[PDB]
């Protein structure tokens, strides 16, 4: 029973409104943020998921941050809708890593707030929202759509994020690591969000080229984009003959292809997923912060864990253990990357005992090269 | 799949020609509507055109600031005409295969 | 439709908030139907997700077809459609479209405004979302085609709230909560992301770039919102003189009387603060002293990393002559390998309206719209082109600091009006000193 | 011919011994003749030179046509060929060919054996020579095409020495002096030198590789013939146990009574030597420790820099598990740009007659020989073919120390075995579970 | 005047030795090296110049190194020999950077010895045996042929070098710096020697693209070799009409060439040297010890200086003023590349006043990118 | 330049004709005593037909290895024929370009 909202299918243009953007930033600020807005003076991590902010007046914020899925139902929202009018006047905010934050102006609302927070739980057991994420400790995983929405994955997002939020959680509602462990998932090489750039990076990877859709390439692709889309130069155009009829169509050199999956981005007729080819790798190493060190990339220290719906354990297990290693060895603020380097990256995977294959070794272009051992410095 | 003045058309959950050869110039008035198009003008048939032989001699789609610096309409033109743009709009009344990528 | 998740059922224990218990609910609200609405699109949408989901489990494959182009009328982009590969075992999830919403900078919300939001999506989408995309965006997963200007319509009058962007434009801007909470930032980071949101509108709304483009607004080195790895244009907050020191303040600390990193580091026995171990033998450019009594900083030599503010924010504070540094080219791998943003612009005013910053931005852009290849990232034409390029159509003299070292290959292109006599010679008169 | 030179007369003063001095002095006793030799090439010879050299400083620019092919028979290469590209104004140097001349390993001569070869390159040649070339042959500079087989037979049958190498083929090997004159010395550098140059004499003086091809010995990373920047095939000596510390040693270093870095920085007032700060602290694994009184290191973490060692050479020595490291590509920037020796083999031993040495070079040549391209150093054949192809060939397992870090991007080649199911896949399959 | 040397023209294989190799390694040992042959325990530098080392034995052995300027006549290498029988037993060495050294066993033997050598000098007034090149100071340049022998270079070796040691004398004969500085030279960017790894590279340079001789490039040339030959691409196979005669011949995008020369190595009908545009670049910040730091490539840091024979005014100034402000800087042990990366290239460029020109970036491939600045950390 | 039983040949300093056009079965009876050849045997003629083959078809000298592959002459095999190699000794006497580079 179709319902309009006042839109005029017949006069699509007639009162359109556009180039609005977005609420303006301060719109919905709580009071004690606005009047202190650029006025702060320091802040205290009162413990795990809880801070608080002093501002030039004196006047103080009190800032509980809680856990999400990030995908959420309206259900959830309204309900921490209500929890913000209860104890926040209304307001709330949001991470760049996707986790809430509830903030007050006084110490018993504070002790209220996060009494009740931690008290509510979904039917199936697990915590609506979990206090922490702040510090020194291991906080939301920054991730994308997977199985949920995309059609160039090579794994799932969701699952696998909630799978290790279970596995490291004490590490959620503790400060307990050198530094802050950061967790991100991506499930293809375009590596929406942040994986490059984490301590920690999770990636789908596809281990076989694509197939080749023959009688339809050359009608759903336009094949020079296809050739220009691959980073190798294995995608090349061709013609076959199919049924007494020869057609315009793609080869490509599988010796030559590292199944980056870019080609199926820009051509439908190249589908390349496979349940039991595919995969996820596990880069470590990568920060964004300026702090000490210069920003880093990570780097692919495991060539392949299989996809093992829906708990990925092998995944799991494997990223507890590299915490746990590196939170027994770091320095003090030392991030991950910073240790490794320092230690000597044969020294990361004595270790922690992973194995060191062929994959590991770069063999991309001529930077290739400076990844590569130019010293006799090393050790045995 | 779609059927217009005892026409059949061949096309995608998008409304997308499969083939650029099963196009015709009747394809384009069963589609303008959808489009936010009532009359194909001349500059509509301009826009039009120019994809097309874009598209025959190079085996792509020309990108945006071709279309406008060969059409002489600039991007502002072009969406008058076409009200869902030069990808959705005339690329698809065009005949041309869908644009992929991350749109 | 309902089906059986036994795979997916067992990510409903454990600790961590789970997305299928959530996902359940929705789905159970929609089947309540307290409110007596009249569902836009199918009540089972919700279950229909859960059971496509199981099934990819099962088969460790995705089940939604390549693609999809949906959009808003006026719009280039702004929607992503999607559809499921098998729409009769699934048709609560035959469309479902993805519609990016317009957020504020920094994420600061109202439970009215939120509501109000949810209310639009209850009644013409899934109910299902995501707060936030990676970029950003306010996410509305799941909706049908005929519902898309519908939406827009009620988003727009109702909402007063614009779409995101998406495709080969401008994508939605985003920045670190700065001056909002934060003693660390140097500028508005928030204002600035707003400010140069609304700037761009129209180049957000329709795509005329080669590629797509973003904006990221950091008000610190620190990097809350990873503008360096996660934008094209990267606005990195900074100071130009003297760290501020509170000579009691840090005798605060070495007494332990504050706590170091504000308590980052409470849950391990790192024994007491060592001011010297900590942070003056931490310092990347070892340009601090501690002589017992008082800490120096010799900031002339100082990188301003961050580290000794970050470990004792109550005693160092950023300096008063505050500013950004403008760091170009960040992208993910494809096609030549992955970027951080080079810093471009070592220290701009960034105050509002931001002009000189939004000028940067439109020398850019006027470059690479022209001479950027077809789905090349501005960092790609950055080495394609190079780094000298990028400084000339900015108008940017060469400064050491645009470099981390300096070149290790002699292959040096000379301009030809530099070169005395110019590129053209005739052999004729240099074989008549040098005989074959 | 007797020219003026004004300009090279300027080179004469000056504390450094001078070239022209010393060309003007050969010239001037070929000119007195007190052995009335009869010169088999012109007498005047020298001064020609000289006159070439004054005109090309005149001009700015060089004087020899471009190449040459000259040699002697057996041989593919040895002698570089040159001619003046103005032969009737400087007859003296119309041909100017240079002869490269074997040496031994660490240049030790005898003043006999040098009268011999100087009475050769007397009557034969200019009087003119280097010592040594770059790769390490003797140089004898200048000469005509008749005399090169005359030349090439006194050699042979009065000095019982043969030519260098030149041209694609395995150069004249050199190793640093090694055994004979240093406590540093893992290995007989000399001897593995010696030993390779006449097991591949073949190779050495006919030309049957797809480009040069260098080999360099160090008996330790110190590396004084710098084999890490100068050979295809660089060797370089190592330890694999304990660094051997002389307590009483360090005690003497400690109390000034040995000189730090065997004196190297007298020149200089560098205070007192603080073993603390000048190798404790200055060590990069930082695996050392000084309590006051006695210094330990953790050798598992030891880098064998050698810093330690070079600067208490009295205290500190080498272990007794002596044998060395291969790295290979090192080249010159053409093509694809500069490379320096890549770790391939941890440990190798490395006594005599150096058999696992000779099997790795075989290993190596057989597979570039047939894959490198043509002019391709080896280095850049790593860089086509990958480093794993080297592995594969050399038949030597992944290792962490081949990698100073892990790849960054993902662009992972798998091989078709360790996948499940291969590469063969039939779309009607997939396009049963995921339509169109 | 021929004379034989008992070489048959018309039997040329006939006695023909060949494959003989050079002499035994060990076969001019002095008789203490040889007896002390790997035994050694350790070594002092007795001075300048003097170094003195201990075998197990007991036994002792003096070196003395003096300076020698490579380019040589046999006049020269019997007056060291004359000097070799007189003090060492008919015994002397040339090490790997063309000093040579002189060797004795006792005390007398080496103030005799190198009081003889310091007194010997030329005609013209140079020193003929400079002691030194030993510890932390400037030893022999290593170099190349420049004009007195090569086809490809932009600039001298010889003459040059004179003029740079003249310069930095004083360091040849102290141990004054914070570490040893080597300086190489080069005449072309083929870089023969060891420029682009040493402390102070001194490279010859092109500024203008090569002539092309029409008439003789298909006649003299193999013209795919040239087209392999070029870095950039730059160069490509064309047929151009010369006097009714059309002829195969080469073409070059001038904007691409960077003028390496390498294209006229491989055929001679692309000569390319030019008087004034023809000069020298400057590199620094290189070594091939693993002492401390790993070995390092030296950098550009001056894109051009003149060729100004004789004397190369403005390249030395150059390099001793480099050298100063080393030396006034740096720690001890500490290489000039370590203090450059260790201070920031950028501080390195305001300490020296050295001007940085676009020049400097590199623009080379996709290795380019990794020399850029991607942090915010950089002094002002 | 040079001349042989009534004929001219141009060649350089290195006795290579400057033209591989004004080559002529007479040149190489005229260079192989320069070359320590004195009779040009089938073998010697076998290894000159396979250089002149692969210039007139690919415009460079063949490599060693591409030289010794299809000639069935290992390179010990080709010195015994041409004492001075395949570059100074075959190529000159073939009439290809002088070798060039690092030489
Ligand atoms: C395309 C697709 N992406 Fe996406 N993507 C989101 C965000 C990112 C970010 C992080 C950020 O914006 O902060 C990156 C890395 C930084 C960068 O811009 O490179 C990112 C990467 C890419 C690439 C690679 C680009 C390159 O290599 O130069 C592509 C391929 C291409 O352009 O052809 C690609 N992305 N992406 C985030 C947006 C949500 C928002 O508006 O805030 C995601 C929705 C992930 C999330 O869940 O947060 C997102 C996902 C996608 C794919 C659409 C997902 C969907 O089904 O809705 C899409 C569009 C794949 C496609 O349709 O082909
Ligand atoms: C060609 C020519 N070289 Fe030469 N070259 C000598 C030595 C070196 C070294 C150092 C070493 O061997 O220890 C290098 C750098 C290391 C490396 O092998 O790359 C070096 C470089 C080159 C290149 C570049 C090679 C590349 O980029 O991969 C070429 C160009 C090419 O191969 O086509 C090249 N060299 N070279 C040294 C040898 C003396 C000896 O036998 O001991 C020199 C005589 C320099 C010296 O004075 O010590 C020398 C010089 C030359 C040029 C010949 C000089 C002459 O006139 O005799 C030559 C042959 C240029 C040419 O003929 O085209
Ligand atoms: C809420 C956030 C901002 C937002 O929403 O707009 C936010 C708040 C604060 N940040 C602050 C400190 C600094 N931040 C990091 C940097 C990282 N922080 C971002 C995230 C956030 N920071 C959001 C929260 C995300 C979440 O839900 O958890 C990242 C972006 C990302 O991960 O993707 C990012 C880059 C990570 C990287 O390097 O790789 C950094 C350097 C760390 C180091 O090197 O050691 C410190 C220095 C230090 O810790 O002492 C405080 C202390 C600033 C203040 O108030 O005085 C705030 C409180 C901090 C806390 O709670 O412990
Ligand atoms: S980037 Fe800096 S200013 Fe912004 S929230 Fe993070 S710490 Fe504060
Ligand atoms: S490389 Fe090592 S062993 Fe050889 S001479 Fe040099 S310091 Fe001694
Ligand atoms: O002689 S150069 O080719 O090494």
């Amino acid at each position: 029973a179709f319902i309009s909202s006042g839109y005029n299918p017949e006069k699509p243009m007639a009162n359109r409104i556009t180039d609005i953007g977005p609420r303006k930033f301060d719109e919905f600020f709580p009071p004690v943020i606005a009047k202190n807005f650029g006025s702060w003076l320091y802040h205290e991590i009162l413990e795990p998921g809880v801070l608080m902010h002093v501002a030039e007046s004196g006047d103080k914020v009190y800032t509980v941050r809680v856990g999400a899925a990030r995908l959420m139902s309206i259900t959830h929202i309204r309900e921490m809708c209500d929890i913000a009018d209860k104890y926040c006047g209304g307001h709330l905010r949001f991470t760049t890593r996707n986790n809430v934050e509830f903030m007050v102006a006084d110490e018993a609302s504070l002790k209220a707030l996060k009494e009740d927070l931690a008290s509510r739980k979904f039917d199936g057991g697990s915590l609506k929202f979990p206090i922490g994420g702040t510090g020194a400790g291991v906080s939301n995983i920054v991730h994308t759509q997977g199985w949920v929405h995309c059609h160039t994955p090579a794994t799932d997002a969701s699952g696998p994020v909630k799978a290790i939020m279970d596995e490291v959680f004490e590490d959620f509602q503790s400060m307990r690591l050198p530094a802050p462990v950061r967790i991100s998932l991506a499930c293809c090489i375009n590596m929406c969000g942040a994986v490059h750039c984490s301590d920690i990076g999770v990636v789908g990877i596809h281990r076989k080229p694509p197939m080749i859709d023959h009688e339809w390439t050359d009608q759903l692709c336009e094949i020079p984009l296809a050739v220009a889309s691959c980073p190798t130069a294995a995608v090349r155009p061709t013609k076959l003959e199919i049924g007494d009829k020869k057609v315009n169509t793609i080869a490509i050199k599988n010796e030559r292809c590292m199944y980056c999956g870019n080609c199926y981005t820009m051509c439908p007729a190249l589908p390349i997923s496979d349940g039991e080819g595919d995969g996820v790798v596990i880069m470590v190493g990568g920060k964004v912060s300026n702090r000490i060190s210069m920003p880093k990339f990570s780097k692919v220290v495991v060539a392949y864990i299989p996809n093992e719906p829906p708990r990925w354990p092998s995944l799991t297990k494997t990223i507890k253990h590299i915490i746990e290693v590196y939170s027994a060895n770091a320095y003090k603020y030392e991030r991950l990357g910073e240790w490794a380097e320092r230690i000597g990256w044969e020294r990361f995977f004595s270790l922690t005992g992973l194995e060191f294959s062929h994959h590991l070794i770069d063999d991309f272009r001529d930077p290739a090269y400076y990844t590569w051992r130019q010293s006799t410095q090393f050790k045995f | 799949e779609v059927t217009y003045k005892g026409k059949s058309f061949e096309v995608d959950e998008d409304g997308f020609l499969l083939r650029f050869d099963d196009w015709c110039p009747e394809w384009v008035e069963y589609v303008k509507e959808s489009e936010g198009i009532s009359d194909i003008s001349p500059d509509h048939q301009k826009i039009i055109d120019f994809l097309q032989d874009y598209y025959k001699k190079n085996g792509i789609a020309p990108m945006v600031r071709i279309l406008s610096k060969n059409t002489g309409f600039k991007l502002k033109e072009v969406y008058e005409l076409f009200p869902s743009g030069p990808g959705k709009g005339a690329c698809k009344m065009a005949g041309l295969p869908k644009p992929t990528g991350c749109v | 439709a309902k089906h059986a998740t036994p795979k997916l059922d067992q990510l409903e224990s454990g600790p961590w908030p789970s997305f299928v218990s959530d996902i359940k609910q929705e789905a159970a609200y929609r089947a309540a139907n307290p409110k007596g609405l009249d569902y836009q699109v199918p009540v089972d949408c919700p279950e229909d997700l859960l059971g496509v989901l199981e099934l990819s489990y099962d088969e460790g494959e995705t089940h939604w077809k390549h693609g999809g182009i949906v959009g808003v009328f006026g719009y280039g982009g702004g929607v992503i459609g999607r559809y499921c590969d098998q729409p009769e075992k699934f048709p609560g999830v035959a469309h479902f479209h993805t519609v990016r919403v317009a957020q504020p900078s920094g994420k600061y919300y109202s439970a009215d405004y939120l509501r109000q939001l949810c209310d639009i999506w209850d009644l013409r989408g899934s109910g299902l979302t995501n707060m936030h995309g990676s970029t950003g965006d306010i996410v509305l997963l799941g909706t049908q085609t005929p519902q898309l200007e519908e939406i827009f319509f009620e988003l727009t009058h109702n909402l007063n709230t614009d779409l995101g962007g998406s495709g080969s434009n401008l994508r939605t801007p985003e920045s670190c909560l700065g001056k909002s909470r934060c003693e660390f930032a140097c500028y508005d980071s928030q204002a600035a992301c707003y400010e140069l949101t609304m700037e761009y509108q129209d180049e957000l709304h329709r795509p005329a770039f080669p590629y797509k483009f973003k904006f990221k607004f950091d008000a610190c080195p620190n990097g809350c919102v990873a503008s360096i790895a996660r934008s094209d244009f990267s606005v990195i907050g900074t100071w130009k003189d003297d760290i501020k020191i509170d000579a009691e303040a840090v005798k605060a600390y070495v007494a332990g009387e504050f706590k170091p990193n504000a308590g980052a580091h409470s849950g391990r026995d790192w024994g007491k603060f060592d001011i010297e171990a900590e942070v003056v033998n931490r310092c990347p450019s070892k340009c601090m002293k501690w002589d017992g009594s008082k800490l120096s900083i010799d900031n002339k030599e100082c990188v301003r990393c961050m580290h000794c503010i970050n470990t004792m924010p109550r005693a160092l504070h950023i300096g008063d002559e505050r500013g950004a540094s403008i760091l170009c080219g960040a992208k993910a791998p494809i096609l030549d390998g992955a970027q951080m943003g080079s810093l471009l612009v070592p220290f701009v005013a960034a105050e509002e309206p931001f002009d000189e910053i939004k000028e940067v931005v439109e020398k850019i852009w006027d470059w690479w719209m022209e001479e950027g290849k077809n789905r090349e990232r501005l960092g790609e034409t950055m080495k394609r082109l190079s780094f000298q390029k990028l400084l000339e159509v900015t108008e940017i003299a060469p400064v050491p600091q645009h470099v981390k070292e300096p070149r290790t290959n002699p292959y040096i292109f000379f301009k030809e009006e530099e070169v005395p006599g110019g590129w053209d010679r005739d052999i004729t008169e240099y074989r008549k000193r040098h005989l074959r």
